[PDB]
């Protein structure tokens, strides 16, 4: 049983947000949130559904319905900037979180990211190896997914990829490498980066055939 | 004769630290049935019990939201049927009085 | 107050055992749930597994079952995760959370976090950068600008410096954080941004320093020949 959060949310400040969790008849059951902030322990600041703990402003608001759970923040501020998760605890999978909401208070206009692909290279390929490169830079708000395509077809081995980091701009940067043995890169018609961004995907592609 | 039924719902609301009364509203109505069987459904999973009393912590009251709907029949007693119907139909099953349905 | 306090840091390598703990203050430990949650940096919560001590009893997840041992001491109020064996798999961030019993009056819900304890493990050796040139194209030009770049792969221990030319390069190179690899390795990018009509004459050169090995690369980013 698993649950659908939105990768990344982004609204200006003093504004109202809200945060959806997607559950099969998750109506019939209660989701408690959890604020994260980068590099600290998690803080509960919803829980059945409504209700907040102690330290909590009015600011934070709970609900559920049948097959979606939200949660919304009232006079938004720069200080609620983190990563939030809805939790619930399944009649038979026991306790699920979700995959994580980060929520950015704007600084600045949004921003499309730079997205760069590069096959191997050549005296890679003499060396029994091969790393495609996929690079994004320069994107706002900081929260980007990523997926492969061999000859259209995903591809989730062999992926690794960055934690967007704070470029000097205030900006953000990410990358993303895939690594195949030669045979694998001369035996596919094209490798495909797709980069999400704000619900916009930017697909580019590559092929042996280099030139 | 368009007869009334009176489906009534029991709770217990916290007390806010220096609330009015007339906030409670939203505390009354936030914790409707489904809420209260859906937290009895879910509590059950990771419930443990234990003698040592919690109850006596802190200050609180006990109220109660009652609804009200309105039917016709042609006959006198055939309305009860229609309600029970209904009443499994989209509201909880309490005690039945002369019309009126209590859960609590 | 009612707090959580967790072991310090550790970094260990596979197949040495290790245990972990977690002791709260505050309140009667046997009337709540301890739960362990892990988090592999840059990634979501994954619910490990959960104990009540007054009865002892435990509740794993499906796949950490084998992996994981949770224990209890009332006695000192204190809980305890342990592995029997490490894997690499298993680096991350290990929190844990009280979570009330099912009643009315507590809270129903992880309310209480710890500070979270670093689990490290890699059987990383120390070793040097192999640098690659990554070389423009056309899917690497856009009007005028052309990327390129370098590649540095399969080294330990951080950190590495990229340069360009010598330093002398600073207008549009973006050297991106490197990437811990399954293999304890890191790896990174450095990338330009130039013009077009250059890519003919001026020659574009990228100087990898690892300390740690001793190891200076430099090296030439040629437009691919066709």
């Amino acid at each position: 049983y698993e649950l659908t959060q939105p990768p990344s949310v982004s609204v200006a400040p003093g504004t109202t947000a809200t945060i959806t969790c997607g559950g099969v008849d998750i109506g019939s059951t209660l989701v408690h949130w959890y604020q994260q902030r980068p590099g600290q322990a998690p803080l509960l600041v919803i829980y059945d559904d409504s209700d907040r703990p102690s330290g909590i402003p009015e600011r934070f608001s709970g609900s559920n319905s049948g097959n979606m759970a939200t949660l919304t923040i009232s006079r938004v501020e720069a200080g609620d900037e983190a990563d939030y998760y809805c939790q619930v605890w399944h009649s038979t999978s026991a306790v699920i979180f979700g995959g994580g909401t980060k929520l950015t208070v704007l600084s600045q206009p949004k921003a499309a990211p730079s997205v760069t692909l590069f096959p191997p290279s050549s005296e890679e390929l003499q060396a029994n190896k091969a790393t495609l490169v996929c690079l994004i830079s320069d994107f706002y708000p900081g929260a980007v997914t990523v997926a492969w395509k061999a000859d259209s077809s995903p591809v989730k081995a062999g992926v690794e990829t960055t934690t967007p980091s704070k470029q000097s701009n205030n900006k953000y940067a990410a990358s993303s490498y895939l690594s195949l043995t030669p045979e694998q890169w001369k035996s596919h018609r094209s490798y495909s980066c797709q980069v999400t961004h704000e619900g916009s995907t930017v697909e580019k592609t590559v092929a042996p055939t280099e030139c | 004769t368009t007869f009334k039924l009176a489906a009534c719902v029991t709770l217990k609301c916290s007390t806010y630290n220096d609330s009015i009364e007339e906030e409670i509203q939203r505390c009354l109505f936030n914790t409707t049935t489904e809420i209260r069987d859906k937290k009895q459904k879910a509590y059950a999973l990771f419930y443990k019990y234990d003698i040592v009393p919690l109850k006596g912590n802190n200050s609180e009251y006990i109220l109660i939201n009652c609804q009200t709907t309105t039917t016709e029949a042609v006959d006198a007693a055939t309305a009860a049927k229609v309600f029970k119907q209904y009443a499994n139909d989209n509201g909880i099953d309490g005690e039945w009085t002369y019309f009126t349905v209590t859960e609590g | 107050e009612v707090q959580l306090v967790q072991s310090g840091a550790e970094v260990k390598k596979p197949g040495e055992s290790l245990k972990i703990s977690c002791k709260g203050s505050g309140y009667r430990f046997p009337s709540s749930w301890i739960g362990w949650v892990r988090q592999v940096p840059g990634k979501g919560l994954e619910w490990m597994g959960i104990i009540y001590p007054g009865d002892g009893e435990t509740r794993y997840r499906a796949s950490f079952q084998g992996q994981v041992t949770i224990s209890a001491d009332q006695s000192s109020n204190t809980a305890y995760l342990q592995w029997s064996s490490l894997k690499a798999s298993d680096t991350a961030m290990y929190y844990c959370a009280r979570h009330g019993r099912g009643v009315r009056e507590v809270i129903n819900a992880f309310d209480i976090w710890g500070q979270g304890t670093m689990v490290t493990v890699s059987s990383a050796s120390t070793k040097g950068p192999s640098v690659f040139p990554l070389a423009p194209s056309s899917k690497s030009t856009s009007g005028g600008t052309a990327a390129l770049g370098c590649l540095v792969k399969d080294y330990f221990p951080e950190p590495v410096t990229v340069s360009w030319n010598s330093g002398a390069l600073t207008s549009g190179v973006h050297t991106f954080p490197a990437v811990l690899q399954s293999s304890g390795l890191y790896s990174l990018s450095s990338v330009v941004t130039v013009p077009s009509s250059s890519l003919g004459t001026q020659t574009y050169i990228c100087n990898v320093n690892h300390k740690p090995s001793n190891t200076k690369v430099d090296k030439k980013v040629e437009p691919k020949s066709c």
